């Protein structure tokens, strides 16, 4: 994996260059908000069990049948293991929220889910559903106080937004 | 294929929500920046066969042993192919460009393009270099900064088109990597 | 690549974890430590062709047999030369890569793994570039803690060569 | 979705050109029509549940048959699906005045609609007597403007020639 | 656009896209005198299918120009064009006299009946035409049987039909024909399993064995492997690729089986440490730790969670599962 | 430096003020380098000549070629160079005809290409509305171009690749009335209480109907289960306190032809709205 | 012919359809298109024989090696046939431009050019050599309108793209 200042290195190694004077004064913008993205990282992560369990609980009263028999979250191991995958995407965006860069994201949870959900017979169009309700739980989060100090973090909300929609749309 | 508005289309069938409201503002900006669109559109494929064949010869000025026995694009019929391998990659791009989305540009052209270039042989650090080449080249008479011609046009800023067309040719490098 | 920020994901996600304070303490240093990185692989940068065409002439000056045996391996020809300043130039890039990054990284993937192979086979000497490398370390004109990160992977790349 | 832009796109990539000057000249034709057609897809998206219902008891009101033994508005879940099957129709059409073709129409509405209708036994006529009441229900100054009733008709009624 | 949701489409986001978007169809007898735009497309058109979207130079074109003009006035578009086409030596140059007869004779029903051989008796009926009477009567019987008249109007150009189901084909040929035509920014020498040289369905098309389709432009879509006997009396060798059918007590132990294809197996990227590592970089004997990239398995349910971890972890790419 | 129109504008500094295609050597130190090459040069006796790019040549300058016009002094000095002919001397544009090539004052003769009034000097072209101004004294002729002399031997060093690739950050778009509903769910349930719901949101009206099943929000309440075994009983107040209100006096809108009836029996959870519901009023509990 | 007319019947042709709105809006980018490019014409037709002759002169000024003894412009007979092909392609673009798309083009003057010129020995370089003359001495307000020489201009590159 790399994050987003290991991006710009790969991506100027294959160049055979140093880095340019503008391209160091737009990494020193990355770490000017440094610890606005690790708020982001600690507001998502003290709330996760929350996160999980209260999207999960909104997703099936929206859709019922998937914990009627018959459908593909009732039994126990059926239940459980619903509820680990959707710990398992949102542990993997905050992987990437803390890197800057969607490459561990993918590389290690997106890439073969799919495939996956393509030989269980898993709705994916359910999966999504309840991404997207992971995904607003957590911007709304992200953009409380709630013991920070004032400021504006709205280009790092739609950083962390774009994570969520990554994750939904290599499944949908 | 989708373009602008049918993009927001199957982002609302998929909850069976009705398109409106706070939906439609973003695709009335389309419409009023809709006029710059269709003038940066034709200020690329005004220029597209200069447009490659620089960036063909600027791939090979900066890496000249392709050219050489045991260079991908040596004799006669692989240059001509590296030449309109290029000419193609240049038309879907400008394809995404009018549309306002990426689906015709990776449903057409990147889906398969990759196990394309493996099977053949082709260099994939070469055929990027003359991507970016062509990236530079697009951005450049889009915000009007060629050094070697000087289109006419209204007064105004563009930066959201070339910021737009130049997400689209990074989707090349990284679908053939 | 071994960075600060990815060292710390990847001792979580072997765990099976999420992020805690453990975590983003480890990528709270390597923000408090990017002021200085960041000044140093800017000088470093702007004075490169400086200090490529002076630490290939330290070498030229304390191993002069490198300027005069014949073979392939030795820098007697224009073509021997220019294979040379070739190869102090990968040298300090790498060290303005890693001040970039935030670790020993950048120069592990790209030029110590596999080093010692590409110098027996080649015959190169390992005390060539040891020797362009304290040039540079004593020619940067840094000061303070920006010379302190700079010298830090100057120093690293001295151990793997000895 | 057939629109005006995956038109011109098709003829040009099937003739294997670069997009012409006649092809950038159909996309001005989206730019002096949109403002008709947003407003009939604003104003269907704004009144949507009130437009469903009253369309879905006109097929009723026609059709008393439905209630007997055996037909298609028996039950509760029956007419349940009916009223979802009209407000599916009436989505499409909000879908189609957005994109600006008959994209969605053809692709998620009509194609394969007259084997499901007849396997299933659903009249057909009556799938269409409730988009005929919404297309004669439309005052042209009272809910949209003149060119913006032309456009909400005229994707109301290319629904009715297509289930006909 | 990769899926089957987000669309309610599964065949245009499986490689089809350009080809469920055209006709191309000739509506009139003869070309009009006077006028070449309309048939300069129709005749693009049947280069693109016919050739199988392979690069027809300028100097390679002039040599197939009487024909051209025969068709603009006196010739049908589906028949007597593309059969003059098959007979140049610019068809018979790349897909007649590089492979052998059965890998000429499944790019014939692609490239002109727009599907793959059915089983081994699609196969024996066309090379018995051609140890007969040659090459010219070969051609001949890919036209000239029941199935091209009843397919294809006599003045449309081909389109492919083998993953339809109104060809009347067997399911093992649905997998097939995902194996022959990759997206439409691909040739048949730009297939990575046929590569102007190759038999590209060799032993899976005659024994009717299906394939797990892998979408153009996916995450593992530079997957292939190899073919090897395995038997004592074949004189076969073990090891290369996994098995395909899951026989003893480990098949359902620990649940239903699948087989889980991975591409990308390097050497930086094996321990839980985000980095290489440094020093020897080869053991003695100094393979790899890998020796071939394109590895399978074949692995139960309740293993299914642990193995995706250790292959994502490790740098491999999950190309295909599949439940035995 | 002083204002421009004092000396008239017969001062030679001035007169490019007034003059006004040029304004960027002004506006940038562009104009001490041009004197400074004919001091280094010695231009000062012979006659030259001049292609000064105009406003908006410098505008349609590229932002990864003005950014190595700024880190590097060296750089503006030869483009400046570049544009100061001493081939033809004080040459006109009648004497620009055909095609050759063109000497520099540093740089290296420069082609042009020169077809009657459309007249090239190789990535550029002679605007020839206003560029046979020539100057009697220090004598040399400017003529006025659309884009500037670059050479292809100075830019090989820039690129695109640097990091002026252009990008612009994309916005998310949500209400804050939108999520305010969202916070109540990150807390758990035994803290959250009944806002640990608050995630679902507006079904269509067909998705409460009897295949699907969607839930309501309200169920999730204690709302749904009040059942008492206490009643009023309605009989002991006075008459004409009672009050009652049907819902709508016609015998078509509390029951159609079908069954969708929005007051009479089980399709009553058939709305569009009403799936939802404003239980973030109360407290966490 | 491609023309924004032809585009949209040969499309509703392939796919058996009739005309749809998709169609009809296609047909309005022609109407409000028509006046740029039809005085862009007018201005043409009448002054086309100071175009041509100012174009002619515009390629033996850059090439003058073409009067040499045994080149394309020998005598005075060759050289009226190079202001003759010259007048047709400055015919072929004002017939573009009433049309509305690269249609008369594409037919009489590109389809066949690099075979006849290549066969004749004539070079493709000094024909494009007076197309891009008349692209640039052309200023947006004084020759025409501000829109009239974004059409004008958008012809005689794709006659060079064509050519080169
Ligand atoms: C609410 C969630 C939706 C849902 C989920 C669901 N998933 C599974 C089973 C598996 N999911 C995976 C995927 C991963 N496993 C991992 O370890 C990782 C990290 C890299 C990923 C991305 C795997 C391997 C399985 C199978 C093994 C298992 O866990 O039992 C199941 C169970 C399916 C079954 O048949 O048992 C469910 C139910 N399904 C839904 O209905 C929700 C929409
Ligand atoms: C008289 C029998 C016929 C015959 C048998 C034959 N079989 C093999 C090889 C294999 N058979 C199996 C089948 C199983 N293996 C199992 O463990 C189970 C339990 C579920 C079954 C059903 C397998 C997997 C093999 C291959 C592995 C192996 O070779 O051991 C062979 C050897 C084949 C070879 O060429 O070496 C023979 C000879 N063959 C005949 O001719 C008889 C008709
Ligand atoms: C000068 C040679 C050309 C070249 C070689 C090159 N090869 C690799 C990587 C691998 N090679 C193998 C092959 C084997 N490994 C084995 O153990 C055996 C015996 C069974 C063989 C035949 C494998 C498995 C790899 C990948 C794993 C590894 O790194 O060892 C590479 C590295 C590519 C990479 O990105 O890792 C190179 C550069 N490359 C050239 O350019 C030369 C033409
Ligand atoms: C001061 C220089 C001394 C010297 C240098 C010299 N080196 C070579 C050849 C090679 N050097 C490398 C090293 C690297 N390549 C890399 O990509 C990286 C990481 C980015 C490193 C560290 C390699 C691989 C070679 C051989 C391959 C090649 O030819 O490029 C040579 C040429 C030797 C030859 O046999 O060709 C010289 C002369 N030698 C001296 O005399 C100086 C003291
Ligand atoms: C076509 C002639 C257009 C035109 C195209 C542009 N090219 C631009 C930049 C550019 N060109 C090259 C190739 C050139 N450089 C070389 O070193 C060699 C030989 C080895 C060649 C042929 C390169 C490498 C680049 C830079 C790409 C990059 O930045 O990575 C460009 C940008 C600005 C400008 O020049 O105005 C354009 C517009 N330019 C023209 O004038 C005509 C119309
Ligand atoms: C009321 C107007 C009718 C009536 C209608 C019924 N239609 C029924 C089912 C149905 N409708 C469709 C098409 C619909 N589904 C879609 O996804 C889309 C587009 C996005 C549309 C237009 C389908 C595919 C089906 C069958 C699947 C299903 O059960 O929903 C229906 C149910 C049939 C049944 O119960 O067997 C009814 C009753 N009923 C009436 O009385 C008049 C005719
Ligand atoms: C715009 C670049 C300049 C400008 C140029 C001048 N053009 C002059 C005369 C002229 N130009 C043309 C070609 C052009 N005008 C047309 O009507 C058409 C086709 C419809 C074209 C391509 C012609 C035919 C003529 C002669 C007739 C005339 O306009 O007098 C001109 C006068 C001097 C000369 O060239 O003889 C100038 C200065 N004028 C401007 O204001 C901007 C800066
Ligand atoms: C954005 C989504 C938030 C918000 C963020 C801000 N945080 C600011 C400063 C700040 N944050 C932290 C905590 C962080 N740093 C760490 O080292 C660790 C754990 C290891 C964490 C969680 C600290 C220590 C600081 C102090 C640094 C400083 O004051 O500059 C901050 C700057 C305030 C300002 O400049 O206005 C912002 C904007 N604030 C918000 O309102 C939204 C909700
Ligand atoms: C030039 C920038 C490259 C390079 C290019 C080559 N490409 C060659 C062949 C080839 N390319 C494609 C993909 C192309 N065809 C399409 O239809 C589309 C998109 C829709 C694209 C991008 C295909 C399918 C083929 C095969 C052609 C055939 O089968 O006839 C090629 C020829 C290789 C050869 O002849 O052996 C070259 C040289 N190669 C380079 O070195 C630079 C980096
Ligand atoms: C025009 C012919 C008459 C006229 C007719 C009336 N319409 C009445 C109510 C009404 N009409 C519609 C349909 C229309 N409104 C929409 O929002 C849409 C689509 C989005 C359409 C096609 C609806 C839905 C309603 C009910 C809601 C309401 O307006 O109250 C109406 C009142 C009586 C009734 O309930 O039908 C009349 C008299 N009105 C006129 O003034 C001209 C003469
Ligand atoms: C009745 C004599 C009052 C009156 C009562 C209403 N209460 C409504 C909702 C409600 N009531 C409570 C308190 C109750 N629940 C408890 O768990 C406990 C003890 C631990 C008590 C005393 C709660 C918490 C709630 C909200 C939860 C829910 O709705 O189930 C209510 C409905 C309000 C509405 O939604 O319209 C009524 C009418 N109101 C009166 O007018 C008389 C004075
Ligand atoms: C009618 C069909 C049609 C064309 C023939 C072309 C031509 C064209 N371009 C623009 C108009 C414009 N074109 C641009 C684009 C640019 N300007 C710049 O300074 C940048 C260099 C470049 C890309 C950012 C801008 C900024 C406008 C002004 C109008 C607007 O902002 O929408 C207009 C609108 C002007 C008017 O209202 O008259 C037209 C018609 N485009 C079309 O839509
Ligand atoms: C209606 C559409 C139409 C066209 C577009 C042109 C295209 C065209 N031009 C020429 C023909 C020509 N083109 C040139 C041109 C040149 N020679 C030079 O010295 C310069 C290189 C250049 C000046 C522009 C010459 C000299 C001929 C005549 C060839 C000859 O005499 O051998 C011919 C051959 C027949 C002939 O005219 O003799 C044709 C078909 N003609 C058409 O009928």
């Amino acid at each position: 994996m790399l994050d987003a200042f290991a991006k710009v290195v790969a991506q100027a190694d294959a160049r055979g260059e140093f880095l340019s004077n503008t391209q160091i004064d737009a990494l020193s913008k990355m770490v000017k908000e440094g610890n606005q993205r690790l708020d982001i990282v600690n507001k998502v992560t003290s709330n996760a069990s929350a996160i999980v369990t209260n999207s999960a609980r909104a997703l099936f009263a929206e859709q019922p049948q998937l914990i009627q028999p018959g459908g593909n979250a009732y039994t126990s191991r059926r239940m459980a293991a619903c509820l680990r995958d959707m710990e398992i995407v949102l542990r993997y965006v905050s992987y990437a929220m803390i890197a800057g860069d969607s490459s561990v994201l993918d590389d290690r949870c997106l890439n073969g889910l799919r495939e996956t959900y393509q030989a269980l017979g898993t709705p994916g169009s359910s999966v999504a559903v309840a991404i997207q309700k992971m995904k607003d739980a957590s911007v709304a989060l992200a953009n409380d106080t709630t013991g920070t100090p004032i400021g504006d973090c709205s280009s790092l909300v739609a950083e962390l937004a774009g994570y969520f929609d990554r994750a939904a749309v290599s499944v949908v | 294929m989708l373009d602008a508005f049918s993009r927001v289309v199957v982002n609302s069938d998929a909850k069976a929500a009705y398109v409106g409201g706070s939906d439609l503002q973003a695709l009335k900006s389309f419409i009023a920046d809709g006029n710059k669109r269709l003038d940066a559109v034709n200020s690329i494929v005004s220029n597209a066969s200069c447009m490659v064949s620089d960036a063909v010869s600027g791939m090979i000025c900066e890496n000249p042993g392709l050219i050489s026995p045991g260079g991908n694009c040596y004799t006669n019929r692989r240059m001509a192919a590296c030449l309109r391998d290029g000419e193609i990659i240049l038309r879907y791009v400008s394809y995404a460009l009018l549309a306002g989305d990426a689906s015709v540009l990776e449903d057409r052209c990147l889906n398969g393009l990759k196990e394309t270039y493996i099977a053949l042989g082709v260099p994939t650090n070469s055929s990027i270099r003359a991507v970016s080449i062509m990236k530079a080249q697009a951005v450049a008479f889009i915000t009007n900064t060629a050094t070697e011609r000087k289109m006419s046009f209204a007064a105004g800023d563009c930066t959201s088109l070339a910021s737009e067309v130049a997400s689209y040719f990074d989707r090349v490098g990284a679908a053939i990597s | 690549m071994k960075t600060p920020i990815t060292e710390a994901i990847a001792t979580a996600d072997n765990q099976g974890r999420f992020l805690s304070n453990t975590e983003l303490q480890a990528v709270n240093g390597r923000y408090q430590r990017a002021t200085a990185s960041l000044t140093a692989a800017k000088a470093l940068t702007g004075s490169a062709q400086r200090l490529i065409t002076g630490a290939a002439q330290a070498v030229y000056n304390k191993f002069p047999y490198t300027t005069q045996m014949p073979g392939p391996a030795y820098a007697s020809s224009a073509i021997g030369k220019a294979k040379c300043a070739r190869d102090i130039g990968y040298y300090l890039r790498m060290v303005t890569y890693c001040l970039v990054v935030g670790g020993t990284g950048p120069m592990d993937e790209y030029l110590v793994a596999g080093l010692e192979e590409i110098n027996r086979s080649f015959d190169l000497s390992p005390s060539w570039y040891i020797e362009a490398l304290q040039y540079i370390k004593n020619s940067h004109g840094l000061s303070g803690q920006v010379a302190n990160e700079a010298n830090a992977y100057i120093d690293y790349a001295i151990n793997t060569l000895s | 979705m057939k629109s005006v832009i995956t038109t011109v796109v098709s003829a040009a990539d099937a003739a294997g050109r670069f997009p012409s000057n006649s092809d950038l000249e159909s996309i001005q034709g989206n730019i002096q029509r949109s403002a008709a057609r947003l407003e009939a897809a604003e104003k269907l998206a704004g009144n949507h549940e009130a437009v469903v219902k009253e369309a879905g008891d006109a097929c009723f009101a026609k059709y008393a048959y439905l209630k007997n033994p055996g037909e298609a508005g028996e039950n509760q879940e029956k007419i349940n699906k009916c009223y979802r099957d009209v407000d599916h129709y009436m989505r499409l059409v909000n879908y189609c005045l957005v994109v600006g073709g008959t994209g969605p129409l053809d692709e998620w509405g009509i194609a394969g609609a007259r084997e499901v209708y007849r396997t299933l036994n659903l009249p057909t006529s009556a799938y269409v007597a409730s988009i005929a009441y919404t297309r004669d229900r439309l005052c042209v100054p009272r809910d949209m403007s003149a060119q913006a009733g032309v456009e909400f008709s005229a994707y109301l009624d290319y629904l009715i020639n297509a289930l006909s | 656009r990769l899926g089957t949701v987000s669309g309610n489409s599964s065949l245009d986001k499986l490689g089809l896209d350009k080809f469920l978007s055209e006709s191309n169809r000739a509506y009139t007898p003869r070309a009009q005198p006077g006028f070449s735009s309309e048939y300069e497309q129709i005749i693009s058109a049947t280069y693109k299918q016919l050739f199988g979207n392979a690069y027809i130079m300028d100097s390679e074109r002039a040599e197939m120009a009487k024909q051209e003009s025969m068709f603009r006035d006196g010739q049908l578009t589906l028949k007597d064009f593309c059969r003059a086409l098959a007979k140049t030596e610019q068809y018979k140059k790349r897909f007649f006299d590089s492979r052998p007869l059965y890998g000429a004779i499944e790019l014939n029903f692609k490239n002109i009946l727009g599907r793959t051989p059915d089983g081994l008796e699609h196969y024996r009926a066309k090379s018995a035409v051609y140890d007969t009477k040659g090459y010219e009567a070969f051609v001949d019987a890919f036209f000239d049987d029941g199935e091209y008249d009843e397919v294809y109007d006599d003045y449309t150009v081909p389109f492919y039909r083998g993953y339809k189901t109104e060809a009347n084909l067997s399911m093992a040929a649905f997998t097939h024909f995902f194996r022959m035509v990759r997206g439409s920014s691909t040739s048949d020498k730009a297939n990575p399993n046929s590569m102007q040289k190759d038999i590209p369905l060799n032993y899976y098309g005659i024994t009717k064995t299906p394939l797990a389709v892998i979408a153009p432009g996916a995450a593992g879509t530079a997957y292939t492997e190899s073919f090897a006997g395995t038997g004592s009396w074949q004189s076969g060798r073990a090891g290369l690729n996994a098995a395909r059918v899951a026989l003893g007590v480990p098949a359902t132990a620990n649940g239903k089986s699948f087989r889980v294809e991975v591409t990308g197996y390097t050497q930086p990227g094996f321990g839980i440490t985000a980095g290489t590592a440094v020093g020897k970089l080869y053991k003695a004997n100094k393979l790899s730790r890998y020796p071939r990239s394109n590895k399978s398995y074949v692995v139960g349910f309740d293993e299914l969670t642990p193995l995706y971890q250790r292959i994502t972890k490790n740098g491999g790419t999950i190309a295909s599962i599949t439940p035995l | 430096a002083a204002k421009p129109y004092e000396s008239g504008y017969i001062a030679e500094d001035d007169f490019w003020r007034g003059r006004g295609i040029a304004a960027w050597v002004y506006a940038t130190g562009a104009n001490k380098v041009i004197a400074q090459i004919v001091k280094d040069f010695n231009l000062t006796d012979k006659k030259f000549m001049v292609f000064i790019p105009n406003d908006g040549a410098f505008a349609r300058l590229s932002p990864q070629l003005r950014k190595a016009m700024m880190e590097d002094s060296r750089l503006v000095y030869d483009m400046l160079a570049g544009h100061i002919f001493t081939s033809k001397g004080s040459a006109m544009l009648k004497d620009l005809q055909g095609a050759g090539y063109l000497q520099p004052a540093y740089g290296e003769a420069i082609g042009y290409v020169g077809t009657g009034r459309v007249i090239k000097i190789g990535n550029a072209q002679v605007i020839p509305e206003s560029s046979d101004i020539l100057r009697k004294n220090l004598g040399f002729s400017a003529h006025t171009l659309d884009t500037f002399i670059v050479p292809k031997a100075l830019t090989k060093k820039v690129s695109i690749e640097a990091g002026f690739s252009p990008v612009t950050p994309a916005k998310y778009v949500s209400t804050t009335k939108a999520d305010l509903r969202y916070v109540g769910a990150t807390k758990p349930a035994a803290v959250g209480g009944r806002r640990a719901m608050n995630l679902m949101k507006q079904q269509p009206f067909w998705m409460y109907g009897p295949p699907y099943n969607a839930v309501t929000q309200d169920e999730y309440e204690p709302i749904s289960a009040a059942a008492p075994k206490a009643f009023v009983d309605y009989q002991i107040f006075a008459p004409g306190t009672v009050k009652v209100s049907p819902d709508s006096v016609n015998a078509n809108e509390l029951n159609p032809v079908s069954g969708m009836s929005k007051y009479i029996g089980k399709t009553q959870k058939l709305v569009g709205d009403q799936g939802i519901s404003d239980r973030s009023d109360k407290l966490p509990m």
